[PDB]
């Protein structure tokens, strides 16, 4: 094929561990924050 | 002497920087070792330098 | 219960002699496999 | 002193002996078990060799 | 928005963009990885 | 790299495949060493960025500045903060310094020679040679001789340490005076490791923690030399191992029993761990209730002697069942403490009625409320009470992060001992790939 | 806290830790471009 | 023949031609849980009632004193005791040990040490007989779950008597003071253990269906199908492609080992690796840090307090962290 | 067949639904597929967006404050009870957002659940039947199935409402096990000590036949990754069944010699288990539950010397329910004195 799966892993699975630490992030700040 | 010492930090982490990627390219390349051998001597001395250079003038900070 | 105590002090040392003794005594060389 | 014990749990003597009878039981057990051991190291094989372990 | 919790998060960019470099740089110039 | 038809590991068995290869083992041990230093300078920076010198060092979720604070840089009586230039330097220095075991990482991992048998005969080293083996051994005792004796000058010459058993709340101490008596040190040793007891916990003073040191950085310098004279006698040939898996699994039993002892030494010990800089122990913050509370009816005015419970045990002050002077209540069961905040009220028959009344320090009940509070139970996402307690405060003592990560941690490594002590003892005898199919030992045995 | 000549760098020291983590995960990328022979 | 006395005896220990094979692991495994089987016995039928708790109120745990097969149990050891170690001789009457909680620590000692080893023979015999070595480390996840519950909790909080009994209402009782104290429900590592219990039953209801699915017929219909298999038999009893592609076609053809030797690998490692977080997770719990808590977390403007679940299984702790050990607390908080 | 008869629409419809395809859909994918998508969409829609405030009292969703382990689909109020909750029918009336709020998007969850777990059965007869094998692993289904039926449906058809069903959360789950150990004492019911052994002994032989397998493995391959050495399609065994009895016979006392018996056994045990613990909770759904001991209630009743852990639990049984049941039943309207409520001291 034309592009390398390696590097499409490795973006997707970056923006995957990106997008958990928002909700990590959320859980301290914002609506349920305990505060 | 704090604006001395900071320009010089940031120095450091752009060297730095190029060490941590460009070494390991200069070593996993076919026979770049042999061609890049004195270049990568100027960029580890250069980090030598510097790291006495910040190291010195926190004495007169 | 000194008659006792110096009872299980020759219970358990003679079992733990057993236990160290008997794995000096070549025991990686006690199995089937060939060479 | 209504009663007679022991008292040693607390005091920290070495290997919980307190009566040197009991220092007699944890060596004379010990060297009879190694007397035996040292007589039947006849069978056991002799590496007295260069490296002679069970090797990879 | 601070400005210290911005430059924060531009350095871990510049980091985590500096470990597949390396691997980028040697899957297509060198060929020895 | 290599693939995996010509060494039959796959990738995830991987490192497997630098067993035989003598140089690239070298580089990737270099490259794990400074990812050690490299943690060790990252987070001391991190810890102190973070840190507010006038709240106390536990209270702000701290684990690498007391290791360094407990040595006696930059803290005064009381556990005090003098100044926190020292803990910038240790964190600068393993930083930089880690970069230097960074470069040699990479280097022999990668271009220098992977097995250096032929071309450097002083390294070079096959894993059936015994004689080389001890010899690798014997250095490292050296350098792991010398180390032990930079703690000795350090307490002995340079400025002391952190002696929390001082008169008055503890601060730094040249300890002049080293116990290096056999019978006291060796003592330890052989000690019960139950309740009273407590097995090497229970070194109570600076003199002795200092003292031992002396005897183990002379015997591994003795011992260092030893091995490098001598090739093991045909004894240890009978009862060994003599591969490099092998020698990989006798260390990680010895590390899986290094984890638990510093499990428990973090938990029980305020001697090595002081008060000051770690929080208080579990039992110093429970025997730190009963105190407290004792004072609480000192304003009152009612009878701590006649305070009958309603078990009718006494609510304040009861009996040991070796017969001692203590306090009452589910505390009973931590009788065995011994604190320099609570120990200058203690006379031969435990604590004293006539002493309790009369002869408390200020800032020992001071000291002693904080322990009240900062007790180290608390929960996962860092909320800090019993279970039973709601959304207040953020606090975990480090005390209590200490003693269950390096549980697990030396945990496993147990798991990892019964892991490479059964294959190395498999392959070595040569049939870790399965059975024969043809000459099978089964087959060939009597029924039953 | 930090020295005052230092101060204007505590943005890059609060990354540092995380780094050898990113070890780990690296050397599954670099599998992944070997493709796992 | 020239043999000596001692080679005589470690040809004998190392036999695999015995019944019961020994090994030197066995040679202190089988008289340390002969030791703990007899005194279990004995204390589960004829034991005197135990001050478990330090306040004189003995609890009852003997047959012979009024209770069933589930209300039976072993008391631990009181709490005036702690973590001395407590055998037989330092007390001065039999009957002084019996009351303080004497044969719980006897026993745990004992158990403890037999299955540390009982874990060493499982290594030895494989082997004697030319065997992959890795059962052992199989039954470290037991192993590693019940040094939790007997000896790395009571470290934790510093007295046997937290520990868990012998008994089968013993056992309730410690499950619910532990969930009371440190919300067992709410960590991780139970999920995970829970998982691996959950896991590990399906993992063996559903290979265990597809290899009895897929039997060769070599029986008749009126003769049980466990006679198509003769003992020591080199063919293989059942076809291994018809179930995966059974399997394959029943969720997708990805989602099935085709390598039997992969599959048997996972039936190990799920339950394994899942008993040992949850091994690790009172470990954890032991030295305090209890899980996670989330009350009075949901809040809305003008200062408020919204319930959530988390807020009912705190009513369920609150009544249950202020009714255990009902005659002990003169202080306000737990500590111990 | 064999006597040329004609094809009709319903025959040609079949051969597209048992073609064989990247996903089997068959005549059970009717029942399965537009039933078991609705089930967790429903459950995602309601974990997410849809509240609690109006039926329990309490926040349950992501847009509320909830996480992932807090957030609930709600039972419906003790109000309705047994209603089905249509969105047509008279509790609802055919307005959406105000159906939800009346906890009704649970009823949507549960029904449409039930009606999937048939169909799933359903879809391992006909894909059986097609590749002409035994139907045990249909067989073996059932046991969730009646787990899933006596614990969501019966137990609530034979309480006071739907109210006292679990809620499709996490945390949820969490007050429903801690419901029956306060209000039915249900650690004690012999129908879930014979559901623990179940559960307990499958996991147990899920780690030793994967475990004896993987140890007693015939050397084919040279490579020490011993996966590499399987070619499924052949006619040896892979492992020494001969060396594994011997095993556990010297190690344990007893072992397997049949390898038939032995995936059926490793059958039998989790499905005795769960359908040995479906029974015990239809006794707690008409209360008939093992709550007490009468011998020792009466020995107990008249000696403050007597005790025993029976006689510890059943006090603790009375701090779930004198405590949580105000917030737990708010139906009961019911509240409490401070000093109703028992306690110990401190
Ligand atoms: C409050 C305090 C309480 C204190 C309690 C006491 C605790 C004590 C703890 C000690 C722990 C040590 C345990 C490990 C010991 C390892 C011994 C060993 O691996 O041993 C291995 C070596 C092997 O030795 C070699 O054994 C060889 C055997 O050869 C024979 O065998 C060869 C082939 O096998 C050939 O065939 C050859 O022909 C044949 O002669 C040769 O003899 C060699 O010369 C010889 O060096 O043994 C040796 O060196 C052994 C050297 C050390 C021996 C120590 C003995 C101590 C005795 C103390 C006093 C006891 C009194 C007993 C009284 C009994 C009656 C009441
Ligand atoms: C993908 C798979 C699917 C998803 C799986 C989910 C799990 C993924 C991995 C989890 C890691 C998440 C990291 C981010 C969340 C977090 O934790 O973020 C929390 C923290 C930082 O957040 C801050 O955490 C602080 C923690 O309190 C700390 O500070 C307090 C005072 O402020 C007190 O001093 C207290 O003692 C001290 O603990 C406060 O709560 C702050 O309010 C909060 O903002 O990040 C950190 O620590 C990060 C942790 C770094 C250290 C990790 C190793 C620790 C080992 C010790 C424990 C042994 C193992 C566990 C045994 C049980
Ligand atoms: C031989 C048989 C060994 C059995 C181990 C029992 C350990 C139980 C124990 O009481 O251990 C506690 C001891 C410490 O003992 C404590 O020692 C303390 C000493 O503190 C005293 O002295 C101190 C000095 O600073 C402080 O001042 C302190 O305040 C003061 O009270 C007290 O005396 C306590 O009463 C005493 O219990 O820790 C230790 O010995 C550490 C070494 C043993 C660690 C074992 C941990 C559990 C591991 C089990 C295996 C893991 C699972 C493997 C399966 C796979
Ligand atoms: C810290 C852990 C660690 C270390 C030090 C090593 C080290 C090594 N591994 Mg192992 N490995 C590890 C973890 C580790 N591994 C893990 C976790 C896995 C599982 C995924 C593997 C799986 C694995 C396999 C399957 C193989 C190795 C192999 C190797 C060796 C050569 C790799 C190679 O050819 O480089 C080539 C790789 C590259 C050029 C990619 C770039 C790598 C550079 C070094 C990263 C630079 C990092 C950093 C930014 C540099 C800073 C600059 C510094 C100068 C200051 C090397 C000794 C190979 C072997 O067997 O050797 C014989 C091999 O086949 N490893
Ligand atoms: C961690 C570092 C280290 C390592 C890995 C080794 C490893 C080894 N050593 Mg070395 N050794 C070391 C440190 C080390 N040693 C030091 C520091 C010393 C100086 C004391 C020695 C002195 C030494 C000698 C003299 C010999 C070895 C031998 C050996 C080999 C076999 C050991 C054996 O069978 O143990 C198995 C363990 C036992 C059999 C039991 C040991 C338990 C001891 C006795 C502890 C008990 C002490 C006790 C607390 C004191 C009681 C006091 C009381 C009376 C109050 C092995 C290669 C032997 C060898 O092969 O020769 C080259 C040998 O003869 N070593
Ligand atoms: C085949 C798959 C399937 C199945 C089994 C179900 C089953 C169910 N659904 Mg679900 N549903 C489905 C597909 C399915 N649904 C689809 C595709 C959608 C999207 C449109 C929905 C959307 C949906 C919603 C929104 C709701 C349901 C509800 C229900 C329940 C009520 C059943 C009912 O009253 O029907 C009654 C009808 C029949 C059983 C059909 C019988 C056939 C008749 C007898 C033939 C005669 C017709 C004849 C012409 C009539 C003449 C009348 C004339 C005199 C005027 C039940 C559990 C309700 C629910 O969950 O309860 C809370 C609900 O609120 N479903
Ligand atoms: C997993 C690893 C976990 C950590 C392991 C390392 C820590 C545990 C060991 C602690 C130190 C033990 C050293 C000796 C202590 C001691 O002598 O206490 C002695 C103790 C208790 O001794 C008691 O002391 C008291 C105080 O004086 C009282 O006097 C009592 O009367 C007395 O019994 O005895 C024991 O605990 C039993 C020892 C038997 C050991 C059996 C195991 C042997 C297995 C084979 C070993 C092969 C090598
Ligand atoms: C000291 C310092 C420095 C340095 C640093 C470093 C050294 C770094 C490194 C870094 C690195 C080196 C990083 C790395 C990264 C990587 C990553 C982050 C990745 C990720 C990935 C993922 C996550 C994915 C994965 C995967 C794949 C690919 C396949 C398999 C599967 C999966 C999906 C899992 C500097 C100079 C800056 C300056 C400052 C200071
Ligand atoms: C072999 C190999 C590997 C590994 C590698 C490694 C591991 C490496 C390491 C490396 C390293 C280990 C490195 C390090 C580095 C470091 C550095 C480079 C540092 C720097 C520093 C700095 C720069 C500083 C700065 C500063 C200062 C001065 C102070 C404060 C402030 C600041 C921060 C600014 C892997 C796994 C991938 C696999 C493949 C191959
Ligand atoms: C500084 C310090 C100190 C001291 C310390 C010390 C001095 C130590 C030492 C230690 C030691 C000195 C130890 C030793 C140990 C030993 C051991 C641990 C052994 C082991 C053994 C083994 C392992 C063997 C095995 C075997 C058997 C059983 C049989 C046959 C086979 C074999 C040989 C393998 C003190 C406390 C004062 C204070 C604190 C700190
Ligand atoms: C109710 C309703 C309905 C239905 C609807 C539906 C069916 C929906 C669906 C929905 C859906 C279908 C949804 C889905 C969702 C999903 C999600 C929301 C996910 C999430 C996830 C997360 C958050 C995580 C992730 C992850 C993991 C898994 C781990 C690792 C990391 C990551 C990140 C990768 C109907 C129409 C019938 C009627 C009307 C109403
Ligand atoms: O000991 Mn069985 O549970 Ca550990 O908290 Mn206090 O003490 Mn008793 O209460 Mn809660
Ligand atoms: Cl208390
Ligand atoms: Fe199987």
């Amino acid at each position: 094929g034309r592009i390398p799966l390696w590097l499409v892993g490795t973006v997707v699975g970056t923006l995957a561990i990106g997008l958990l630490a928002v909700f990590f992030y959320g859980s301290y700040v914002g609506l349920g924050s305990s505060l | 002497m704090t604006s001395i010492l900071q320009v010089a930090l940031l120095a450091l982490i752009f060297v730095s920087f190029a060490l941590v990627v460009g070494v390991p390219v200069v070593f996993a390349t076919p026979n770049g070792w042999t061609d890049n051998k004195g270049a990568v001597f100027s960029g580890l001395s250069l980090w030598l330098l510097l790291v006495f250079v910040v190291g010195i003038l926190n004495s007169f900070v | 219960m000194l008659t006792l105590k110096i009872f299980v002090y020759t219970v358990v040392t003679f079992f733990v002699c057993l236990f160290i003794f008997g794995f000096l005594s070549n025991d990686p060389a006690r199995n089937p496999g060939k060479n | 002193l209504v009663d007679e014990r022991m008292n040693g749990d607390g005091t920290g003597r070495p290997f919980g002996v307190n009566d040197p009878v009991l220092g007699w039981v944890l060596l004379g057990v010990f060297g009879t078990m190694w007397a035996i051991w040292f007589i039947g190291q006849k069978d056991l094989g002799d590496f007295e060799d260069a490296d002679d372990g069970l090797k990879l | 928005m601070n400005i210290e919790l911005a430059l924060t998060l531009v350095s871990l960019v510049l980091v985590v963009s500096a470990g597949p470099l390396v691997v980028v740089l040697l899957s297509a110039r060198g060929g020895n990885l | 790299g290599r693939d995996q038809e010509t060494t039959g590991f796959a990738w995830w068995s991987g490192n497997a495949r630098l067993i035989n290869l003598s140089g690239k083992l070298l580089g990737a041990h270099v490259a794990h060493a400074g990812l050690i230093v490299f943690w060790a300078g990252a987070m001391n920076l991190f810890e102190v960025s973070h840190f507010v010198p006038e709240k106390p060092m536990y209270e702000q979720g701290l684990i690498l500045l007391p290791h360094i604070a407990t040595l006696g840089y930059g803290v005064g009586p009381g556990g005090e903060i003098i100044d926190t230039f020292p803990y910038f330097v240790s964190g600068v220095l393993h930083l930089i310094s880690s970069a230097v075991l960074g470069f040699g990482g990479v280097y022999h991992s990668l271009i220098g020679p992977e097995t250096l048998e032929e071309s450097y005969p002083f390294f070079g080293y096959v894993w059936k040679d015994k004689n080389k083996m001890t010899n690798i051994l014997g250095y490292h005792l050296i350098m792991l001789g010398l180390g032990a004796w930079l703690l000795v000058w350090k307490a002995m010459y340079f400025g002391g340490v952190y002696d929390t058993w001082a008169p008055g709340g503890g601060d730094v101490r040249v300890i002049t005076n080293p116990t290096t008596n056999a019978a006291v040190i060796f003592g330890y040793l052989v000690k019960s490791p139950f309740g009273g007891d407590g097995w090497i916990c229970s070194v109570d003073n600076m003199e002795d923690i200092i003292g031992g040191h002396i005897w183990i950085g002379t015997l591994e310098i003795l011992g260092g030399i030893w091995h490098i004279y001598t090739t093991p006698w045909p004894w240890a040939r009978r009862a060994f191992v003599w591969s490099g898996e092998a020698y990989l699994s006798y260390s990680l039993g010895a590390i899986g029993v290094m984890g638990f002892i510093a499990c428990c030494m973090s938990w029980f010990n305020n001697t090595a761990y002081p008060s000051e800089f770690y929080g208080p122990t579990g039992p110093e913050a429970s025997q730190s209730q009963a105190f407290t509370f004792l004072v609480r009816d000192q304003r009152l005015g009612a009878n701590v002697a006649s305070a009958q419970g309603p078990t009718g045990l006494g609510k304040y002050l009861m009996r040991s069942p070796t017969g001692e002077i203590i306090f009452g209540g589910e505390t009973m069961r931590f009788w065995d403490f011994r604190g320099p905040w609570l120990e200058p009220l203690r006379g031969p028959n435990g604590l004293d009625l006539n002493k309790l009344k009369n002869d408390i320090q200020p800032w020992q009940e001071r000291r002693a409320a904080e322990y009240m509070t900062h007790a180290p139970l608390g929960s996962l996402n860092s909320v800090g009470g019993v279970a039973t307690e709601i959304n207040a405060v953020n606090f975990v003592s480090p005390r209590s992060w200490l003693a269950c990560s390096h549980f697990c941690l030396g945990f496993f490594f147990f798991i990892g001992h019964l892991w490479h002590a059964g294959r190395a003892r498999a392959a070595a005898a040569g049939f870790e790939k399965g059975i024969d199919r043809f000459d099978e030992p089964v087959l060939s045995m009597r029924p039953l | 806290k930090l020295p005052e000549a230092y101060a204007p760098f505590a943005p890059i020291v609060d990354v540092l830790p995380v780094i050898p983590v990113f070890f780990i995960l690296l050397a599954f990328v670099w599998q992944a471009a070997v493709s796992f022979r | 023949e020239n043999s000596s006395l001692w080679a005589r005896f470690c040809e004998w220990i190392t036999s695999t031609e015995n019944r019961l094979y020994i090994g030197w692991f066995g040679v202190i495994m089988i008289p340390c849980l002969l030791t703990a089987t007899s005194v279990f016995i004995i204390a589960f039928i004829a034991a005197p009632p135990v001050d478990i708790d330090g306040i004189r109120e003995p609890v009852s745990g003997s047959l012979l004193y009024g209770n069933n097969i589930i209300t039976g149990a072993v008391i631990p050891t009181s709490n005036a005791i702690g973590l001395h170690f407590y055998p037989i001789w330092e007390a001065a009457s039999l009957d002084e040990w019996l009351y303080n909680g004497g044969p719980y620590q006897l026993i745990v000692c004992h158990f403890l040490l037999g299955v540390y080893c009982y874990m060493g023979r499982e290594w030895e015999l494989s082997f004697r007989l030319g065997m992959r070595p890795w059962i052992a480390v199989a039954y470290s996840a037991p192993v590693a779950a019940a040094s939790a519950v007997f000896l790395v909790y009571p470290i934790g909080q510093g007295s046997f008597s937290d520990g868990m009994p012998l008994g089968i209402s013993g056992t309730f009782n410690f499950m619910i003071v532990f969930q009371a104290e440190h919300n067992i429900l709410m960590h991780p590592f139970h999920m995970l253990g829970v998982a691996g219990v959950f896991g590990g039953s399906l993992f063996s209801a559903m290979h265990g269906s597809l290899v009895t699915s897929s039997l060769i017929r070599e029986t008749t219909e009126n003769e049980s199908a466990n006679e198509g298999y003769r003992f020591g038999q080199e063919e293989e009893t059942y076809n291994i492609v018809a179930a995966h592609g059974y399997f394959g076609r029943l969720i997708f053809q990805y989602a099935s080992f085709n390598n039997s030797r992969s599959l048997h690998f996972f039936l190990a490692a799920w339950p394994v690796i899942g008993i040992w977080f949850t091994a690790l997770g009172l470990s954890t719990m032991a030295f305090n840090l209890n899980g996670f808590n989330f009350n009075q977390s949901v809040v809305d403007s003008q200062g408020r307090v919204l319930n959530t679940w988390a807020d009912i299984i705190n009513r369920a702790n609150l009544g249950m962290e202020v009714m255990h050990e009902r005659n002990a607390h003169n202080f306000p908080l737990d500590l111990a | 067949g064999t006597y040329q008869e004609k094809r009709t629409w319903f025959d040609d419809a079949d051969d597209w639904l048992r073609q064989d395809r990247f996903v089997f859909v068959g005549w059970s994918g009717l029942l399965l597929f537009p039933c078991a998508y609705f089930a967790l969409g429903g459950w995602l829609t309601g974990t997410t967006f849809v509240t609690s405030w109006y039926t329990h009292g309490l926040a349950t969703s992501y847009l509320e404050g909830c996480n992932f382990l807090t957030a609930a689909v709600s039972t419906p109020a003790n109000s309705m009870a047994h209603s089905l909750l249509f969105v047509w029918g008279p509790e609802a009336q055919g307005d959406f957002t105000r159906w939800c709020q009346l906890g009704g998007l649970w009823a949507f969850v549960a029904l449409h659940g039930a009606f999937g777990l048939i169909g799933f059965m359903l879809r391992q007869f006909e894909i059986a039947r097609s590749v002409n094998l035994r139907p045990y692993n249909a067989i073996a289904f059932s046991a969730p199935i009646a787990v899933f039926v006596s614990v969501f449906l019966i137990y609530p058809l034979g309480q006071s409402g739907w109210f006292f069903a679990p809620s499709f959360g996490v945390a949820a789950i969490f007050r429903f096990i801690l419901f029956f150990q306060g209000f039915h004492n249900w650690t004690l019911n012999p129908f879930h000590m014979m559901g623990v052994a179940g559960v307990l002994g499958a996991a147990l032989l899920c780690a030793i036949h994967g475990a004896t397998v993987e140890n007693t493995l015939f050397e084919d391959g040279d490579g020490a990754n011993t996966f590499r050495a399987f070619n499924p399609t052949q006619a040896e065994e892979t492992y020494s069944m001969v060396t594994a009895n011997r095993f556990w016979s010297q190690i344990f006392g007893v072992a397997f010699s049949n390898k038939r018996w032995l995936h059926f056994f490793m059958l039998l045990v989790p499905v005795t288990g769960l359908w040995m613990s479906a029974i015990g909770v239809v006794g707690l759904a008409l209360n008939l539950r093992a709550y007490d001991f009468v011998s020792q209630e009466i020995r107990a009743a008249e000696d403050p010397e007597f005790e025993t852990f029976y006689t510890k639990n059943i006090l603790l049984n009375e701090g779930i329910r004198a405590w949580m049941a105000a917030q737990d039943q708010p139906h009961e309207r019911l509240v409490f004195p401070e000093e109703v409520l028992p306690r110990g001291n401190a």
